[PDB]
């Protein structure tokens, strides 16, 4: 098919997850075709490596989506630096 | 007690 | 060309976790020849032979082979207790009978933590939006995730495979797509999750605007 540009959203931790020593930052990448894509995470210019990215899933409109989850010490979600997802 | 999901029984203990 | 191969399947998670459903293990025999369609099945539960398995109708594959299937009902708690299920398959195109064993994964079960996350601000400009149910820290990876609104299943969601986290437990995310206007209305959406480690195998989390 014709290629499709992904929409990329970074979702913050749920107020409910704030009870743990670590929180999850969630990246939703959706509406992409083909299924080959690279997700990177950064905080104030530095690479973040403690993440897992799901394989692409075929979506109902025939594009793919995926999610990437960065797990970070909750200390740091309280030091403040913006964590951000990129393709 | 028991859990229900959509009016179907899941489990009880 | 063969002869046969045996695939042993476990129950669906939803059937092992719901007392109102019936879990079964399924012993599937493929590449059974037309010359020798006759298959003998032996079943065992933790090494002990059982006799309550039932053979399904033989299925013509139209490729010179049949598919021959034996089904064994399992007790919910037996599965969840980790008992071993063995299917032994004999057939004249087989030098030795084939044995296959399955059970629940071995490891300390861990409760999933379930968090629902609203669409991003950035998504509010589109015709449909995404509600995310993040489910993390679970073990083993057998889990059911569904969504609902006002009593009724939502069908328009997709769920990633479980993905293995470094600590040996799993996570996944389920994405429910709804018209932006259904979200705008302030309707309550629920992510229901079934897993062995939750109290009574069930949790539900909701969110709205
Ligand atoms: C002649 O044809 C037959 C039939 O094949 C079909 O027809 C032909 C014309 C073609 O169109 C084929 O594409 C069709 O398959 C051929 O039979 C096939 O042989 C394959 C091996 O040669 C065998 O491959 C192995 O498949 C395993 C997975 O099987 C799953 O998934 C497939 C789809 O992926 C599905 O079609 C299968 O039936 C089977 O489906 C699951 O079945 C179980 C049990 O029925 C279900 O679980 C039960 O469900 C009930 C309710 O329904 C309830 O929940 C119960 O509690 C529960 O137990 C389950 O839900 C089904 N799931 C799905 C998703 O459908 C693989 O795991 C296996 O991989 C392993 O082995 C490999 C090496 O072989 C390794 O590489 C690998 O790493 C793994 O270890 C193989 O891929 C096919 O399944 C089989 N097809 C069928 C339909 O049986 C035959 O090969 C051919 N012969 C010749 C000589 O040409």
């Amino acid at each position: 098919g014709q290629p499709r540009e992904p929409q990329v959203y970074t979702l913050p931790p749920s107020r409910e997850e704030m009870t743990k020593n670590q929180v999850s930052l969630v990246c939703l990448v959706k509406g992409f075709y083909p299924s080959d894509i690279a997700v990177e995470w950064e905080s104030n210019g530095q690479p973040e490596n403690n993440y897992k990215t799901t394989p692409p899933v075929l979506d109902s409109d025939g594009s793919f989506f995926l999610y990437s989850v960065l797990t970070v010490d909750k200390s740091r979600w309280q030091q403040g630096n913006v964590f951000s997802c990129s393709v | 007690d028991c859990a229900w999901h959509l009016g179907e029984l899941v489990w009880c203990t």
